[PDB]
């Protein structure tokens, strides 16, 4: 972690990747008032879509 | 690039130009709608043709409208409604056919609105006339700068072509697909002004317009449709009532009974 980092890069400018298990869904109770993660969860995935109109 | 120019109160107006946010994707015109009149006679085969006619038909125009936003898009489509939905007829043409305009009353057609902001829409016109007619009418000389003559208006590239004429004897030629005739509700007109009793001759059609008074230099014979004047005035009583024609192509013109004759021709061409 020293040596004016000659051969180790220590500094931090970017994560360069995010591990999966540290994105998590969760969902607001009926009342509202607590956020529950989803208890036991192994894989998410978010789909969005947006349409095309085609003026050829 | 497409468009599609407007001819409203005598104003000229662009489609895309009037409103920034509707564009002209295609134009498109309906084959012209032939019909013989036919005649049937029981027992025999197949029909008798009278005479070939021209129904009305569609010129349609393809186009979107893409908005800012919702009250946008909903003040865009008032607004172009308005436009479109004249009381009377008006002209229209476009930027791939510069030279040939047609006649048109609208067609009832409805937005499509495929998102929050865009809609299509195909706009059809109906021309009643079932004929297209040049921009410009015969008085307009064939010249670069007036900006009016394009390809295809089947001009004949072989001779010149004039409709001023100062002695007895000549050739007019007609480059319409249509034999002009003011009977057939068709624009024509002659003016000519000479000296003597004046009869104006179509030889290749074999038509005749006798003039049965004297007429001086002065004064200026105006046969305009199915109507001849002098000084705007209606003479028809003192005439044969007979009415000259235009067929296609060449014709040839001889006037008798009058000398230094200058007689100009005004008509449009009448395109299919």
């Amino acid at each position: 972690a020293f040596e004016e980092n000659l051969y180790c890069d220590y500094t931090p400018g970017a994560a360069k990747a995010v591990a999966g298990k540290d994105v998590i869904l969760a969902v607001f109770n009926a009342a509202g008032d607590k956020l529950l993660a989803v208890a036991g969860q192994q894989g998410l995935t978010v789909n969005r879509s947006k349409d095309s109109i085609e003026i050829t | 690039m497409s468009d599609l120019f407007l001819e409203l109160n005598g104003k000229v107006h662009s489609l895309s130009e009037t409103f920034p946010g509707l564009s002209v994707q295609e134009v498109s015109r309906q084959s012209p709608q032939l019909s013989m009149e036919t005649a049937e006679i029981a027992g025999t085969d197949g029909v008798i043709p009278g005479m070939t006619q021209f129904k009305p038909f569609i010129f349609s125009a393809k186009c979107n409208l893409q908005a800012l936003d919702i009250p946008d898009y909903h003040l865009a489509v008032r607004e172009i409604y308005e436009f479109l939905f004249q009381r009377d007829s008006y002209y229209i043409w476009s930027d791939q056919m510069p030279g040939i305009r047609y006649e048109v009353h609208p067609k009832p057609v409805d937005f499509s609105r495929e998102s929050d902001r865009v809609g299509l829409l195909t706009i059809e016109f109906d021309v009643f006339k079932g004929y297209a007619e040049s921009r410009g009418t015969s008085l307009d000389p064939m010249t670069f700068e007036v900006d009016l003559w394009q390809m295809g208006m089947n001009l004949s590239n072989r001779d010149d072509l004039f409709y001023v004429f100062r002695e007895n004897t000549f050739r007019v030629y007609n480059a319409g697909s249509d034999r002009v005739n003011p009977l057939m509700r068709h624009e024509l007109d002659i003016a000519m002004t000479a000296n003597g009793t004046p009869t104006i001759h179509n030889l290749t059609t074999g038509e005749s317009f006798e003039y049965r008074k004297e007429l001086q230099k002065t004064d200026v014979l105006l046969l305009n449709n199915i109507y001849p004047l002098v000084n705007n005035r209606r003479v028809g009583k003192d005439t044969n009532h007979g009415i000259i024609t235009l067929e296609k192509g060449w014709n040839d013109f001889e006037i008798k009974g009058v000398t230094d004759v200058t007689i100009a021709f005004n008509f449009p061409f009448i395109y299919r």
